[PDB]
Formats: structure tokens, C-alpha cells, sequence
């Protein structure tokens, strides 16, 4: 919503 | 809004709908990818320009959002739910979640910003002295190879207070501008729409019903760490009936534990199974790391990695000097060409495990490329999280390092398998309290429980409550050690990954019986097993086109999380630290939760 969403990164 | 982007008029029935996602999907595509495209262009270069550009597209983004959002409420808003098209209703969901766009312009800059500077704020923070360590991979190789308490500490407070203590301020005014904007959403606060993402309505019992079966695992992996770093560093830095100093586990959250596997290892006869050295010896590089992990991938008939991607990634962190984001991530442009990692690898056997997991994020990306935009996302996020991980599992079996060439010698005795599941739980038992307790921080700092005045008090309260460690030096409200992890100030959700870790073992537990494979679990290997790889594909090509309980059970048989996966692959280091915990009279947990080590003497100062 409102921004793509977040890169996946790792834990 | 450029005119080719806005919303133009579509009856208000199911039909509309339709067509109005279809030219949805024409407009968004194009906005994601300059959105996209000027984050990378930051996180890649981290420039006041740069950043400029970056809040421009997320302006833009928004606008659009707003836009189409409006669109959608007003022609569709009580009418969506009970569409025939289950996907059509999922997309127009999430089309009509406006998140940030519901906030005035001028709320809109002030978030945009606020997400920019503590993005910049954590990844160009240093630690000095005048010359200075980055986290990656300075202080990230101190916490992983130094032994000097000292030193350690050095880091760990360097690290800490440096990223946390500046972004406390800015992430009080974030914590205000997300709740506003998902109250216009429907949502009590931004915690409750980031768990709307698991849509089921228990999920927070049903979550706190998996850590009851998995803690006494986590307690007595700490009994039995916490006794060897007795040893190591003796009985004034080291109380065996409370909590283990925060610095002293490999890591700099102490989230994961592999890094001390060599003080904690029960059989050292046995084969070496941390090959980093072998890699080192071996000259390994970035990209044959990311070759191999490819490889994998492809041997299940998944796709290889595109041109694009080795043309578009950062696979090492630049030498040019300038700074860059550098904790891993995986992107999709959304224009079904564009996809690529940008990692500032290490040449270290936990980062090639990193590397797949970031492949995995890669592939679920080339698989679901071409469903509607908003489907292109995983079951639920901890399914995003667990696809490279399963294959990792495999990855690290000493038959797999064998065949690899990273490890010569192989044994398959009860000696080298207690060695292997023990290696494992640094990585695996030891992440699940961190991993549950990072959103039980932020979902009660969004929901108003943890006010500022207790940001620190309250992380404290969980770390120890959950991971049984203490700072080794003293904390008060000044300090702000929630934002020293990444997430934090990168405003990327945590639950994900205690999702994952407890997936990833019903997936790996899957395949391996499609694979025909019929050992003990952990020593399987889906390796070239293409049976595997399209049971795999067929969860990756779904994306969120359908509810994660029911893409979980044609996949494992199961529609829900189940611990059971994983306490079967850990059963016999389980009953192995249980015996030797009672035989050394150890005490599970840590009564004494008041403790916290002293500080050396001759410190800060004798660090040179
Ligand atoms: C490492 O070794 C284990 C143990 O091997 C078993 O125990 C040893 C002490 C020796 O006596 C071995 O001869 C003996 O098999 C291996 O695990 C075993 O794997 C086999 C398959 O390779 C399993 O047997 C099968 O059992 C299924 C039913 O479960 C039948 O349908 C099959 O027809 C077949 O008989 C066996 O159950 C399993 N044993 C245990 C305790 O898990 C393991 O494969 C091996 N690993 C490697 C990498 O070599
Ligand atoms: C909160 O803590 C900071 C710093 O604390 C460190 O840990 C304490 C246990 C103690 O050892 C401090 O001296 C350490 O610096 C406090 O801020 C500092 O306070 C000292 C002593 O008054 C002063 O010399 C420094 O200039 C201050 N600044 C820094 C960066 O150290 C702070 O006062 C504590 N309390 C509050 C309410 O913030
Ligand atoms: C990092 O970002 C900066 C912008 O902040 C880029 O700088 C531009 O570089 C080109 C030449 O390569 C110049 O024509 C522009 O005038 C520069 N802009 C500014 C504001 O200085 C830089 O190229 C980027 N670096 C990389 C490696 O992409
Ligand atoms: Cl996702
Ligand atoms: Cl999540
Ligand atoms: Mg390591
Ligand atoms: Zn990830």
C-alpha cells in the first residue's frame, strides 16, 4: 500500500 | 499524475472491476518500476540525491496509490467482498489499502523523509577510533572471530550507540505517521494490518502455541552454549544460572549462534563441518557463491538466474568507496524482466547459505512474474522467507558439501550427525526467540503499550525474556537498541522469519518425500530431484492468488504452521543437549535475570 513493497532481505 | 496513469471510469460491478485491474496492472507496473528503480539507485549509492530521487517516485507512488484507491472504494466498495473472482477480489483489496497515500501531502513528504534518513542513519553509521569500522563487514567479522571480551564489547556498544541513540526521535515520528495512515485504513494501528497478512484470526495464540513447543529446545541449546562460554571466558564474564552477555554469540543481535560453533562443537574428531576455511583455501568468490546456489536451482528444473540479473546485481560490496546499503535484499522492477540481489557477500558458509536465500526470494519472483501485480507476493510473507532457506537445508548436509567439494571426508556415524543437528541449532533453535520477539517490540510500540519512554526498557524486557541475554554494558532511555537491527529503521516486518523457520522444516520435510528420499530428515538432500522442484514450482507460481493455509496443504498435507517437522529434524541433538545438560547439573534458563557482566578493566581504553 502507498510504496512498493520492501526488497526481501534476510533475517 | 501523469494522465496515462490515472483511473478512468469502469461500471460498478464485477465486470468493471475486472478491466479496471487490468488497467491497473498497465499503469502500476510502470510505477513500480521507477519507485523501484530509484530505490535501488539510492540503496546502491547512498546520496542526498539519490535520496531526493527516491521520495520523489515514493510521492509519486503514493499519488497514483491514492488515486486508484479512491477509484476502487468508489465504485466498488461494498460490493468487492462478495465478488465470484477470489483473485479479483484480492487484487481489489489491495488496491483500495492506501497506506501512506491516505496522508496529506505534507505527511506524505514527512514520511517519505523520515523512511530516507533513518535508512541512511543505520547504513553509513561507524564505529571509530580517527578511522572507522563499518558494520559490514568490519564489526560484523569482530563479533564473528574475536574472542577478546573487550574487543567484543568495543563493538557491540560502538555499534549499538552509534545507529540506535540518532534514530530514536525519528522513529517515534515514524511510529505516529504509520498508525495515522492505517487508521484510514480500518486498521487499530500498523501492527494489526501487518498481521492481517496471515488472515487468520488466532494467528498471535496460534504463534505463542508453536514457541511453547519449541522453548524447551532454545533452553537447553543455552544451557549448553552458556556452559561452554563459561569455560572460554570464566566465571566473572559468564553466570551459569543467568542470562549470556549479548556480545558473546557470533552475532551482533545474537541472533544466530553458528559463528561459535567451533567453542561449542561436542566432537572435534569428527569432519570439520563449518567449510568456511575450505572456501577460503579454495578461493571462492562472490559470484562462484551465487553460481552455485543457481545451480541448485536449476538441477530442480527451476529457472536459472536471467542475464539481467547478473548484469543489474551487486554481488560485492563496492571498493569505489561509496556507501551503499549493505544488508542483503532481493528486487523485483515489476516489468518481468528486472530482477537482482544486491549483497555485500562475504566468503563465509553462513553467507552462502545467504546467498540462496536471497536466490530464493529471486525465483518466487521469475515464477509468479507474470500473475496480476498484486499477487505477486508470496502466500504470506514468511513463505518469501522459506523457499531458499529448504534448499539451503540441503545445501549444508556434509553428502551435499562432499559433493560440492567443500568437504572430503564424509562419516555417517551418531558422532558427525549430533555435530551436524548441533551446527544446525545455532542457526535454526537459536533465532526463534529473536525471531518472535522483534514484532511483539513493534506491535506494542504501534499499538501505544510501548510508548517512547519505554522503547529500550521494553526490548530489554523481551531480549531476556525470550533469548536469555543481557547487555553487557548499561542501557537506559537514551539508548535505542531496537533500532540497531536492520528492520527497524528499514521498516521491513519480523514475524516473517519466525514463520519461515518453522515452515521451512514442513516444506523440507515435503520434498524430501516427493524426492522418494527415505533416510533420517536431516540428512536428506533434494539435489536433482525434479519431482521436488515441480512440487516446489507449483507453491512459487501460486504467489498470493490463494489463501496460504490452503497452497500449504496441497503441499505438505497440512493446512496450518506445525512444529512437528522440525522437532523430528532435531530429535536427536534434542535428547542429546537434554541428557548432557542433566549431567553437567545445569539449570535451564536463567533465574538470576538481574545479572549483567562487569566492564573490564582497561576499558574502552586499551583497544588499540
Ligand atoms: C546414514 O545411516 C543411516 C542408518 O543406516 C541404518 O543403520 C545403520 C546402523 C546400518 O545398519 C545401515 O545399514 C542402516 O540402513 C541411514 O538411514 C537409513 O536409511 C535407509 C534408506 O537408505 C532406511 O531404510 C529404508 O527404510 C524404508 C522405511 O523407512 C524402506 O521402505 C526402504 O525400503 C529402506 O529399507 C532406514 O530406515 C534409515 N535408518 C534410519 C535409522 O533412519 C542413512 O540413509 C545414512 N545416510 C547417508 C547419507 O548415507
Ligand atoms: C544514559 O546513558 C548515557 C551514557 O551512558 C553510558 O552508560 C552509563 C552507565 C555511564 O557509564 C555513562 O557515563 C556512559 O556514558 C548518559 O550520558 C552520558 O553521561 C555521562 C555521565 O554523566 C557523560 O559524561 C556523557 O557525556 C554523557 N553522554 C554520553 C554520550 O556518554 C546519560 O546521562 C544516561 N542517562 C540519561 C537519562 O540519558
Ligand atoms: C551515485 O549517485 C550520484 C548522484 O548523487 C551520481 O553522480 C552523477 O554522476 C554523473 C557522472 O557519472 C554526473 O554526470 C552527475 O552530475 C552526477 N550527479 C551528481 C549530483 O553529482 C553517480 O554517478 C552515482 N554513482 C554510480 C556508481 O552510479
Ligand atoms: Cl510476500
Ligand atoms: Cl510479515
Ligand atoms: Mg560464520
Ligand atoms: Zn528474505
Amino acid at each position: 500500500q502507498g510504496l512498493p513493497p520492501r526488497p526481501k532481505i534476510p533475517p | 499524475l501523469d494522465p496515462g496513469l490515472q483511473p478512468g471510469q469502469f461500471s460498478a460491478d464485477e465486470a468493471g472491476a475486472q478491466l479496471f485491474a487490468q488497467s491497473y496492472q498497465s499503469s502500476a507496473e510502470q510505477v513500480l518500476f521507477q519507485s523501484v528503480a530509484a530505490s535501488w539507485a539510492h540503496d546502491t549509492n547512498i546520496t542526498a540525491e539519490n535520496a531526493r530521487r527516491q521520495e520523489e517516485a515514493a510521492l509519486l507512488s503514493q499519488e497514483f496509490a491514492e488515486a486508484w484507491g479512491q477509484k476502487a472504494k468508489e465504485l466498488y466498495e461494498p460490493i468487492w467482498q462478495q465478488f465470484t473472482d477470489p483473485q479479483l477480489r484480492r487484487i481489489i483489496g489491495a488496491v483500495r489499502t492506501l497506506g501512506s497515500a491516505n496522508l496529506p501531502l505534507a505527511k506524505r513528504q514527512q514520511y517519505n523523509a523520515l523512511l530516507s534518513q533513518m535508512s541512511r542513519i543505520y547504513s553509513t553509521a561507524k564505529v571509530c577510533l580517527a578511522t572507522c569500522w563499518s558494520l559490514d563487514p568490519d564489526l560484523t567479522n569482530i563479533l564473528a572471530s574475536s574472542r577478546s571480551y573487550a574487543m567484543l564489547l568495543f563493538a557491540w556498544e560502538g555499534w549499538h550507540n552509534a545507529a540506535g541513540i540518532p534514530l530514536k526521535p525519528l522513529y517515534e515520528d515514524f511510529t505516529a505517521l504509520s498508525n495515522e495512515a492505517y487508521k484510514q485504513d480500518g486498521f487499530t494501528d500498523t501492527g494489526a494490518y501487518w498481521r492481517s497478512w496471515y488472515n487468520s484470526p488466532t494467528f498471535e495464540d496460534d504463534l505463542e502455541h508453536l514457541y511453547q513447543q519449541l522453548e524447551p529446545l532454545y533452553l537447553n541449546l543455552h544451557a549448553f552454549v552458556r556452559r561452554a562460554l563459561h569455560r572460554r571466558y570464566g566465571d566473572r564474564y559468564i553466570n551459569l544460572r543467568g542470562p549470556i552477555p549479548a556480545h558473546l554469540l557470533g552475532d551482533m543481535w545474537a541472533q544466530s549462534w553458528e559463528n561459535i560453533y567451533d567453542m561449542v562443537v561436542p566432537f572435534p574428531d569428527k569432519p570439520n563441518l563449518d567449510v568456511t576455511s575450505t572456501m577460503l583455501q579454495q578461493g571462492w568468490q562472490a559470484t562462484h557463491m551465487f553460481r552455485v546456489a543457481e545451480e541448485f536451482f536449476t538441477s530442480l528444473e527451476l529457472s536459472p538466474m536471467p542475464p539481467e540479473f547478473w548484469e543489474g546485481s551487486m554481488l560485492e560490496k563496492p571498493a569505489d568507496g561509496r556507501e551503499v546499503v549493505c544488508h542483503a535484499s532481493a528486487w523485483d522492477f515489476y516489468n518481468r524482466k528486472d530482477f537482482r540481489i544486491k549483497q555485500c557477500t562475504r566468503v563465509t558458509m553462513d553467507q552462502l547459505s545467504t546467498v540462496h536465500h536471497e536466490m530464493g526470494h529471486i525465483q518466487y519472483y521469475l515464477q509468479y512474474k507474470d500473475l496480476p501485480v498484486s499477487l505477486r507476493r508470496g502466500a504470506n510473507p514468511g513463505f518469501h522467507e522459506a523457499i531458499g532457506d529448504v534448499l539451503a537445508l540441503s545445501v549444508s548436509t556434509p553428502e551435499h558439501l562432499h559433493k560440492i567439494g567443500l568437504l572430503d571426508r564424509v562419516t555417517n556415524d551418531t558422532e558427525s550427525d549430533i555435530n551436524y543437528l548441533l551446527k544446525m541449532a545455532l542457526e535454526k533453535i537459536a533465532f526463534l526467540p529473536f525471531g518472535y520477539l522483534v514484532d511483539q517490540w513493534r506491535w506494542g510500540v504501534f499499538s501505544g503499550r510501548t510508548p517512547p519512554s519505554r522503547y529500550n526498557f521494553d526490548w530489554w524486557y523481551l531480549r531476556t525474556k525470550y533469548q536469555g541475554i543481557c547487555p553487557p554494558v548499561t542501557r537506559n532511555e537514551t539508548h535505542f537498541d531496537a533500532g540497531a537491527k536492520f528492520h527497524v529503521p528499514n521498516v521491513t516486518p519480523y514475524i516473517r522469519y519466525f514463520v519461515s523457520f518453522v515452515l521451512q522444516f514442513q516444506f523440507h520435510e515435503a520434498l524430501c518425500k516427493e524426492a522418494g528420499y527415505e533416510g533420517p530428515l536431516h540428512q536428506c538432500d533434494i539435489y536433482r530431484s525434479t519431482k521436488a522442484g515441480a512440487k516446489l514450482r507449483k507453491v512459487l507460481r501460486a504467489g498470493s492468488s490463494r489463501p496460504w493455509q490452503e497452497v500449504l496443504k496441497d503441499m505438505v498435507g497440512l493446512d496450518a504452521l506445525d512444529a512437528q517437522p522440525l522437532l523430528k529434524y532435531f530429535q536427536l541433538v534434542t535428547q542429546w543437549l537434554q541428557e548432557q545438560n542433566q549431567q553437567n547439573g545445569e539449570v535451564l534458563g536463567w533465574p538470576e535475570y538481574q545479572w549483567h557482566p562487569p566492564l573490564p578493566d582497561n576499558y574502552p581504553e586499551g583497544i588499540d
